[PDB]
DNA sequence: CTTGACAAAAGTGTTAAATTGTGCTATACTGGGAGCCGTCACGGATGC
DNA sequence: GCATCCGTGAGTAGAGAAGCACAATTTAACACTTTTGTCAAG
């Protein structure tokens, strides 16, 4: 979000399960959606 | 060993966290009978406890930052080493 | 945005320490009345009021633009919490 | 001090016995006329407090100046009214029953 | 007896404790079948238990019974007029001492608790409970105007005498907390019942002198 | 997991 | 204005009645106005009959007859006394002594039935309510195939709902067949047995087919007697209870036998007559005659599912989402099952009360209590799902609803359960439940709308009309089939070209068990009456429909419901011809009853003089507050003296214009972006609709309070409140309510009221101030009605109810009740959300004056900006198509009719811009005025982006663009053309129910929750806003600790720390440092009353007492 | 056991499961007291046992209890902490909060990205114990309380005090939240600029972030109090200040919809 | 500032009605009642 | 090894149906001092 490297203290943790699950609506749902829950 | 999120996020050592996913009877249960201690590591332990999050302003690194101008330092330091 | 952000991101090596740093300056400037600001009397924030062109009371603006002269000293174990507080009542009395 | 962590652990009968303030005897909650609570009920002021801030049942202790004094005649402690969301109370089984959590 | 407030296997353990109660008072002198002397203390003891422990708030025996008779004289009003009885119809079927007062006091007495966790909507995210206000706990507002009332109040006591203060914190109980009696007054100082009520008019009076003068008292007392 | 029917079975014998 | 009728398809038969579906279903349930001696088995006289007789085993219970009274108040009453509109009904039955010989017959009050209004609504409560119609799997017989073993399929047989158990036969991997009953799996041959069946006749009849006749000759049970054989299954069925004949007799016939237990339906019976090609006496599995059992369905059952096995041509699998094999219980049915169950209920009262009792002085008045009959009526008419708060915001939104399709509530579905089989379009929905209509969301596929011409027969099954084609040449034979009945035929399409009554095309679109084929007219055996059976009445009033997308489609239809009628309505200028339909089957206008004059006209009531000379009065609903509060108000449309025919509209209702369907304007669009404030759906309007009264709503907001008993004394609705001056009270009358016309805003008083406070003492420092002042506090405090923030308007109405008025039945220790009508005129703001009928919608986001607004060159403003980005996406070309006819309907002052699917194409919509640009344009040349300069300069980019020819005059050039629905359009801000000719049309745009007046909330701090001490949520409430767990991540993922924090206890539940935080505040101070929440405080307690010893430790684990002390023993 | 405006008791669904223990709890020391035979006391105890259960997980063994007259389970204790309408999803992981309000969007093409328009009557609101300090710090009231009366009545509300709630408003800014959030920029920090009307102005280029269309969207305003939870919005949540998507580092605030079309 | 004495306010001891709790009904009566249902995948255990 | 039943989970906002007799306990109506509180007197 900054282009610069990460702060000590950033709850990354937080920021990656929202950076994956946003899009989760936006896939066409093996193939889609299915296939990263089973992954 | 390889696990699934749900069933590494169930077996994390903090039964406040994992008591507030899934399995709460579960958690509970076995969280008793071991007497286990939640140590207040991630960030839902400290939610659930209305605590400050170990992250960002919260976290260790910076919390305990200290602001003053330099009027007040050198009065602070004229005072005792002196 | 905030001016000069770039700029205060740019002197701590964690961005959440400029807010902490920015966030105690605030309370230091709020709990003296702003007797204690390092700022010259041209250099105060202004709000434009109907009545006239008066003191941002808003110590968070004032706390940042204070960050942005250098005149502020941030870290670590600088001074003993006790220490620090009884000085700056003496020195600045309220 | 500051709160560190937070263990959780079985709780002994004996245990159970300590935390309660009274034993819960009887099923009745309150009154159906006067509206007030029941003695040795699940709302009985004796065992979980006062209704109302530094005020016994009976009326006789109305002030504050009675904190951690419980009147001789009604019974109930002369203390805020909030401790009615801490103080619990205890049944003494007849007989022991097995916890549900630990059978299924 | 299902159906009234108890459960199936609580009506029996009830109606158990009768059929102990009629073996003990049995007599088979009078060639009289068990059964025919049991049915009598079974009921008796199934009664008893709807009587006391169907309602979550307790209720007498005999205010049970008054309800029961409430009901079944307005069910046997309704079939013959049509429609749903009026209480002073009820009443005057009850008999003497009744009147449409008292059958709206027992109908009231008469009302059960609803749950705090009922539902409402088809969706099951919301309760009863959900819309029901704290009353007892004082609010933000409350809880600030009652300190700022006592910061302005001993502010005002200020200006009052080291003693003429003194006696109205302790007679108004500001101090200690309960209002005292100029008598147990009288012996905090040494000083007379008619001393008091001598000067704790006249510090009375001056803060009313300086309330006029100052009007920064008025608005707490609403 | 009957507890009638549990109860109607004892009181059978 | 004149009215031109698009539209090449001729309609031999118009639509049902759109209420048929609610007004004819309870009408055959009760039977009020047949004769007792002429009423058909069905509805609630079968109920009677199915629980009547009722037997002792000498005492019987008989039905005679039945009959309803005259409802005890009116329709109006009940809504203002909070009644329910219902006829008492009384049952006459008579009392047989078998043992004497001796009857004895009365008439006994069962209570009362709601009564359906003339609309189809219900009046329950006071309150308006709908029951809609339930979908489910129709009763009968199924064969399903295995899906975990292939080759093998499954027999289902299904009673009516609650009304037996489901029944599976099963061929087992052993050979045998097994019967599963009630999760209890046991082998079809043990009860096969039980009904009477030897070894030589189950070979003599399912012995032809192969394999499968010998794993169902098991010779270990078939020498075993039937008797004991039906002990043996009674064993399996219940294991434990004691083996008796008695006892299994019953059991056995109870569970197959038993009509008052199993009820296959009438329904059921016909669908398994038709699968199994047999003829069932009843509606029962088995019969039990003579002493023992006679079977009636499970030999055809399992002779089906040995033939289907096998491979026999003539066996099939049924489809379960079929439309032949799904039925609708409409209103009638669902009420006659809550009847049937309260009827049982009674009669088991009453069995158990003529068991025990003076047994030789009995009457049927004191057996029968009807109480448990009219708790379940109740409950069905106030607590089911299928009964619905009714939708009333205008009269499209009532019809709608009445025609809604829901496949849950009790007996049908869950969303869990609901998956893509039965949320999807079926093939058989074709011309039976629209396509398009249906809730987006977690409902979608579960509540959908009946079709236009479709409508739902005896049996519950959905028939949809279709022409009868022969040789070729269409007749005017309607025939309503069923989707089974539907699949046998070769049915082509409304469209199909026709010379006269013969077919014309030599290649017609035909369906095929639904799938569109191209056959010869020969071929063709039916036909479609219309395009419009294949849609909902929403979706029929979206003209151009077959340009726009389906999902825009669905949308487009929703909004019509939540339009609010406006006091300048306006029909659509482009019409699909159901909007005089929807007027006159909604209710909501007056039309004459025959031919007459009228005598009388005004605002309240009109009088008709009638030829047969009778004087008729028709009161008008002036100013009713609707179910969402919308003003529901009916206009008078004649004068005196004036001749009137049948059915001639007599006073407009609601939404409506002329008898035509009313639910917006008709305003001047422009598609255009507008410097942003088109952004993302944004409508940017002109302030010259506020200036004549476009878009504005009547809405009235309903207050009470009730006068109570306590036990500190009654609550006082009085003038006289405590504490407050006289510009408080100024608008209160000497009663203490507000007067009727007074305006009234966010805290002022609708009605005064005081309550005796409560017994406790002053705080000490209250003592002083009260002793300073030397003012004696009083026993009264302020409890009155105040208008919630946000709210007002004018005072139009007072309701005070008192005890013991005649119908008014308050709750005990109510004294009385006041009800304050509350009316405001909104007009449209920003923030307001507007729509169109194609799905286009969105928020008012800037009001414009006029001058800012673009301008034709004759110097008309244009009234909405509508963003083009809007279009491509959505993929709704209707509005576009609805834009240019409507350009050409504003310059030559007419409306147009266009049917969907059969309509104006754009050759008819071009020749009418044709004509519609010489009085655009020929009035300029008249006037004196040629090509203005503006114009040229915009003709000059026009031919470079290709729009125009070049080397034409720019009369030619602008004609052009006109026939493209393009005009040169011009900046009000500078006076300058827009760069490009810009499409700009007259478009019907409607004000939706959702408003930002009604949705804007705010607070600071109010109440909280009783146990975690939260604050409430809801505007009404004056709660606060959730902050969720994805609102917690969010801080938590910008590193805001102290930002999340204060949410978590400084702001919600920390009772210590939001008091000092107010306080601090207040003074001008920053907030203190939080503290423990509540509810983690609650948390404890709750762990610790699960035996459950949780304590929090320090950095040397000793305990830490988060409570304060409060909770430690000394 | 509260007893509701209208006079009616409300009660949880616990005291009932507690009364059926107590009721079975007392009937079998009164058994065992009277000697009863072991087939009414073995009765008696299996059904103590299902009470116990039935108070601490009710339907996790057998039947669920209910209440006469309704089908509905009884919420034991088990119900109460487990569940998304349970104690730790509904009341500890989130909670409703004060200083907190919601009304309908639309577009602020004239504001600053650092800027959303934030109705005067929600300011008002909002702000109410700030602006209660204001207009007793100037001359609109005597005191705090006096404050508070004026603005309960919306005619009594005078000019001056939509003048000190702009001082009130100075510098600090406000946190618009559109649900569902999936991301952390589904939170933005906004410096409030009071608008007549009763909606809420969203900058254009932050509509991307929100997933905000203006065709009915809601939002969200939320108040941070103290200076850290202002410092913390203000330098880490500004809506200027998030430019590029944490997801993927690209701009996220950037060109759209008419602004691509235009330029 | 003490009388002082004096009426109101409050406390207090009886006594009555009123409310509440408990016992007892003697032909013979002896094993309940309602449901019963259209999801799907996933562990995890429990046995085969 | 495998097949089966049980348990778990499945987006966020907002708006929405016996009397009766008798004893035992409690309430409420009295009287009674006894007590504060108060307005004359110095
Ligand atoms: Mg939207
Ligand atoms: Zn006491």
């Amino acid at each position: 979000s900054m282009a610069r490297p990460v702060s000590i203290g950033e709850a990354v943790g937080i920021v990656a399960a929202q950076s994956i699950g946003e899009p989760g609506t936006q896939l066409t749902m093996t193939q889609g959606l299915p296939r990263v829950i089973e992954l | 060993l390889l696990m699934g999120v749900t069933k590494s996020a169930l077996s994390t050592k903090s039964w406040l966290s994992a008591a507030s996913f899934q399995n709460t009877t579960h958690v509970l249960t076995e969280a008793a009978i071991a007497g286990k201690k939640d140590e207040l590591i991630g960030l839902k332990e400290n939610v659930i406890l209305g605590r400050l999050i170990p992250a960002g302003t919260g976290s260790d690194f910076v919390r305990f930052t200290q602001v003053v101008d330099q009027k007040t330092l050198k009065a602070i330091e004229e005072a005792r080493k002196e | 945005a905030e001016p000069g952000i770039d700029k205060l991101f740019g002197m701590v090596d964690s961005k959440y320490r400029l807010t902490v740093v920015v966030a105690k300056r605030a309370q230091q400037l709020l709990r003296h009345g702003f007797k204690n600001t390092v700022l010259e009397p041209e250099e105060r924030p202004k709000m434009q009021t109907l009545e006239g062109l008066f003191d941002d009371p808003n110590a968070v603006t004032w706390a940042m633009k204070e960050l942005l002269t250098g005149r502020l000293v941030f870290g670590e174990n600088l001074v003993p919490e006790d220490r620090l507080q009884k000085e700056m009542e003496r020195l600045y009395p309220v | 001090k500051e709160v560190r962590k937070v263990r959780i652990a079985l709780a002994s009968p004996e245990k159970i016995r300590s935390w309660s303030y009274g034993e819960v005897e009887k099923p009745e909650t309150i009154n159906y006329r006067t509206l007030k609570p029941e003695r040795d009920g699940l709302f009985d002021e004796r065992i979980f407090g006062p209704i109302k801030d530094y005020e016994c049942a009976c009326g006789k202790y109305k002030r504050q100046r009675f904190e951690g004094k419980v009147c001789e005649r009604c019974g109930v402690e002369v203390t805020k009214s909030i401790v009615r969301r801490y103080r619990m109370g205890h049944i003494e089984l007849a007989t022991p029953a097995a916890h549900i959590w630990f059978v299924k | 007896y299902t159906g009234r407030g108890l459960s199936f296997l609580d009506l029996i353990q009830e109606g158990n404790q009768g059929l102990i109660r009629a073996v003990e008072k049995f007599e088979y002198k009078r060639r009289f079948k068990f059964s025919t002397y049991a049915t009598w203390w079974i009921r008796q003891a199934i009664n008893r238990a709807i009587a006391d422990q169907a309602r979550t708030i307790r209720i007498p025996v005999h205010m049970v019974e008054t309800i029961n008779k409430l009901s079944r004289t307005a069910r046997q009003l309704q079939q013959e007029l049509g429609r749903e009885p009026t209480y002073e119809e009820i009443a005057e079927a009850m008999g003497p001492g009744w009147d449409a007062k008292r059958v709206e006091e027992t109908l009231k007495i008469a009302q059960e608790p609803v749950s705090l966790e009922t539902p409402i909507g088809d969706e099951k995210d919301s309760f009863y409970g959900d819309f029901i206000p704290d009353e007892h706990l004082p609010s933000p507002v409350d809880a600030a105007t009652q300190s700022l009332l006592s910061e302005e109040l001993e502010k005002a006591l200020s200006k009052l005498s080291e003693r003429e203060a003194m006696v109205l914190k302790l007679r108004k109980g500001l101090i200690d907390g309960r209002e005292h009696t100029l008598e147990e007054v009288g012996a905090f100082f040494g000083v007379t019942r008619e001393r008091i009520r001598q000067i704790e008019n006249k510090a009375l009076r001056k803060l009313k002198y300086h309330e006029s003068r100052t009007r920064k008292l008025r608005d707490f007392l609403d | 997991s009957d507890p009638v029917r549990q109860y109607l079975h004892e009181i059978g014998q | 204005m004149e009215i031109k009728r698009f539209g090449r398809i001729r309609e031999v038969i118009p639509l049902p009645p759109l209420t048929e579906i609610q007004v004819e279903s309870y009408r055959r349930a009760l039977q009020a106005d047949v004769p007792p001696e002429k009423r058909e088995n069905v509805g609630i006289q079968a109920a009677f009959r199915e629980t009547f007789p009722i037997e002792e085993e000498g005492l019987v219970l008989d039905f005679l007859e039945y009959r309803l009274g005259e409802p005890p108040f009116p329709q109006d009453e009940c809504r203002e006394k909070d009644l329910t509109y219902q006829a008492p009904l009384y049952a006459r039955l008579q009392l047989i002594h078998k043992d004497t010989g001796l009857i004895k017959e009365d008439e006994v009050f069962l209570g009362h039935i709601p009564l359906m209004t003339e609309d189809g609504s219900f009046i329950i409560n006071g309150a308006d309510r709908v029951i809609v119609s339930q979908i489910h799997r129709s009763p009968g017989v199924y064969f399903t195939p295995d899906p975990a073993r292939p080759g093998r399929y499954i027999a289902s047989i299904i009673p009516l709902p609650k009304r037996g158990p489901w029944i599976d036969l099963e061929v087992e991997p052993n050979g045998v067949v097994s019967m599963k009953v009630n999760k209890r799996k046991f082998p079809l041959v043990l009860l096969l047995r039980v009904l009477g069946y030897d070894q030589e006749t189950l070979a003599r009849e399912l012995g032809a087919y192969g394999e499968l006749v010998q794993g169902l000759m098991d010779e270990s049970v078939f020498a075993m007697r039937p008797e004991e054989a039906l002990i043996r299954l009674f064993t399996l069925l219940r294991p434990g209870d004691p083996p008796k004949r008695d006892k299994a007799v019953a059991y056995v016939y109870g569970l197959i036998a038993d009509p008052r237990r199993y009820d296959l339906g009438e329904a059921g019976r016909y669908k398994a007559e038709e699968k199994l090609g047999i003829r069932l006496s009843g509606r029962t599995l088995a019969r039990f005659e003579d002493g023992e059992f006679k079977d009636e369905v499970f030999l055809p059952t399992l002779r089906y599912l040995f033939a289907l096995t096998a491979g026999v041509p003539g066996h099939e699998v049924d489809d379960i989402d079929h439309l032949g094999n799904r039925r609708i219980r409409t209103v009638g049915e669902l009420m006659t099952d809550q009847f049937r169950v309260g009827l049982a209920r009674l009669a088991r009262g009453v069995r158990e009360r003529m068991l025990m009792g003076s047994e030789d002085s009995l009457t049927p008045a004191k057996l029968v209590n009807s109480r448990p009959l009219e708790a379940a009526i109740r409950e069905f008419f106030s607590r089911s799902q299928l009964s619905q708060f009714k939708d009333e915001t205008n009269p499209l939104s009532s019809l709608r609803h009445k025609r809604r399709i829901s496949a849950l509530g009790p007996g049908g579905l869950t969303r869990e359960r609901a998956g893509f089989d039965v949320r999807d379009v079926h093939r058989t929905h074709y011309g039976r439940i629209c396509p398009v209509e249906t809730p987006e969301g977690a409902n979608i596929g579960l509540i959908t709308s009946l079709a236009a011409y479709a409508r739902v027969d005896e049996l519950g099954f959905i028939r949809t009309p279709y022409r009868r084609v022969v040789g070729g040449v269409v007749t005017d034979e309607v025939v309503y089939m069923t989707a089974t009945e539907e699949d046998r035929y070769t049915i082509a399409q409304a469209n199909t070209p026709l010379e006269g009554n013969r077919i014309a095309a030599e290649r017609v679109v035909a369906r095929r068990k639904g799938e569109p084929v191209i056959v010869s007219p020969e071929e063709v055996e039916f036909m479609d009456v219309s395009p419009k059976q294949v849609f909902s009445v929403n979706t029929n009033l979206i003209p151009f429909l077959e340009h726009d997308d389906a999902n825009r489609a669905l949308m487009g239809s929703n909004m019509q419901t939540q339009a609010v009628p406006l006091i300048r309505a306006q029909a659509p200028v482009v019409m699909t011809g159901l909007e005089e339909r929807v007027v006159r089957d909604s209710l909501a206008a007056l039309y004459a009853e025959e031919d007459g004059e009228v005598a009388k006209v005004d605002g309240n009531r009109i009088v008709v003089r009638y030829e047969d000379g009778r004087l008729v009065e028709y009161p008008l609903r002036r100013f009713y507050r609707s179910n969402q509060g919308t003003a529901l108000d009916q206009r008078p449309r004649v004068v005196v003296g004036q001749r009137v025919r049948k059915g001639d509209l007599l006073a407009d209702g609601p939404a409506s214009e002329n008898g035509f369907l009313a639910l917006g304007q008709n305003v001047l669009v422009a598609i255009m972006p507008f410097d942003g404030y088109n952004f993302e759906d944004a409508i940017v309007i002109s302030e010259e609709l506020l200036k004549r009264d476009f878009y504005t709503s009547i809405h009235i907001e309903r207050y009470e309070i009730e006068a109570r008993d306590t036990k500190l004394g009654p609550e006082r609705i009085t003038r006289d409140i405590p504490h407050l001056s006289e510009a408080a009270l100024r608008d209160l009358d000497e009663e203490g309510v507000v007067r009727i016309g007074a305006e009234v805003k966010p805290g002022d008083i609708l009605v005064g009221r005081t309550s005796f406070k409560g017994e406790s003492e002053p705080t000490p420092e209250e003592r002083l101030l009260r002793s300073i002042f030397g003012e004696k506090a009083r026993d009264v405090k302020d409890t009155s009605l105040r208008v919630p923030p946000g709210e007002g308007g004018i005072v139009v109405r007072t309701v005070r109810l008192r005890r013991g008025d005649p119908g008014v039945e308050l709750k005990p220790g109510v004294r009385e009740v006041v009800r304050v009508y509350v009316a405001q005129k909104r007009k449209l703001q920003v923030g307001d959300k507007l729509a169109n009928r194609h799905g286009n919608k969105g928020v008012v986001a800037k009001i414009l004056p006029v001058e800012d607004m673009p301008h034709l060159p004759d110097g008309t403003p244009v009234d909405v900006i509508l963003n083009p980005l809007g279009v491509p996406s959505r993929m709704n070309l209707g509005q576009i198509l609805e834009t240019h006819l409507g350009l050409a309907g504003y310059f030559l002052g007419q409306r147009y009719i266009s049917p969907i699917f059969d309509g104006a194409k754009e050759p008819e919509i071009k020749e009418l811009l044709a004509q519609a640009f010489e009085v655009y344009f020929g009035k300029r040349k008249g006037e004196g005025f040629g090509v203005d300069k503006r114009e040229v300069e915009v003709l000059r980019r026009a031919e470079k982006l290709g729009l125009v020819t070049p080397g034409k005059t720019p009369e030619e050039q602008l004609k052009e663009l006109f026939l493209q629905g393009k005009v040169v359009l011009y900046d009000g801000r500078t006076g300058e053309p827009i760069e490009g000719p810009i499409v700009v049309g007259q478009m019907f745009i409607m004000k939706l129910y959702h408003m930002v007046e009604d949705k804007m909330h705010a607070r600071s701090t109010g109440p909280y929750s009783l146990i975690t001490q939260q604050p409430l949520g809801g505007k009404a409430q004056f709660g606060g806003q959730r902050f969720g767990e994805m609102e917690v991540w969010a801080l938590e993922a910008y590193g805001a600790a102290h930002t999340l924090q204060e949410m978590l206890t400084l702001k919600s539940d920390d009772i210590e720390g939001r008091n000092a935080a107010y306080e601090a505040i207040i003074k001008g101070e920053d907030v203190p440092e939080p503290s423990v929440p509540e509810s983690f405080r609650v948390l404890v307690k709750e762990l610790q009353a699960l035996a459950l010893d949780v304590q929090t430790l320090d950095e040397k684990d000793n305990p830490v007492d988060i409570f304060e002390g409060l909770a430690s023993k000394r | 056991m509260v007893q509701v405006d209208g006079g009616r008791f409300a009660t949880s669904d616990l005291n009932d499961l507690y009364r059926r223990l107590i009721n079975r709890n007392n009937r079998l020391k009164k058994l065992l007291a009277q000697g009863a035979p072991e087939i009414i006391i073995r009765n008696e105890k299996r059904m103590l046992q299902e009470a116990v259960d039935a108070l601490l997980d009710n339907g996790r063994r057998g039947a669920p209890v209910t209440n006469p007259g309704s089908d509905r389970p009884l919420r034991s204790l088990t119900d109460i902490l487990s569940g998304k309408q349970g104690r730790f999803r509904q009341n500890l992981l989130g909670k409703r909060v004060d200083y907190s309000g919601r009304s309908v969007i639309v577009v602020g093409p004239q504001l600053k990205l650092h800027q959303c328009g934030l109705p005067k009557r929600m300011a008002l609101e909002l702000f109410k114990p700030f602006l209660l300090k204001k207009m007793e710090e100037k001359g609109i009231a005597p005191n705090v309380k006096a404050a508070r009366r004026m603005l309960e009545r919306q005619r009594d509300i005078k000019d001056e005090v939509w003048d000190a709630l702009e001082e009130v408003i100075h510098g600090k800014v406000v946190l618009l939240n559109r649900a569902p959030t999936l991301h952390r920029l589904g939170i933005q920090a906004f410096q409030p600029v009071l608008v007549e009307g009763q909606s809420i102005q969203l900058h254009p280029l932050v509509c991307e972030a929100f997933n905000a269309d203006f065709d009915g969207d809601q939002m969200a305003v939320h108040v941070p109090l103290s200076s850290f939870a202002q410092a913390e919005a203000r330098i880490q949540m500004l809506s200027a200040h998030n430019l590029l998507s944490p997801a993927s580092g690209e701009p996220l605030a950037k060109p759209s919809r008419d602004i691509i079309l235009g330029l």
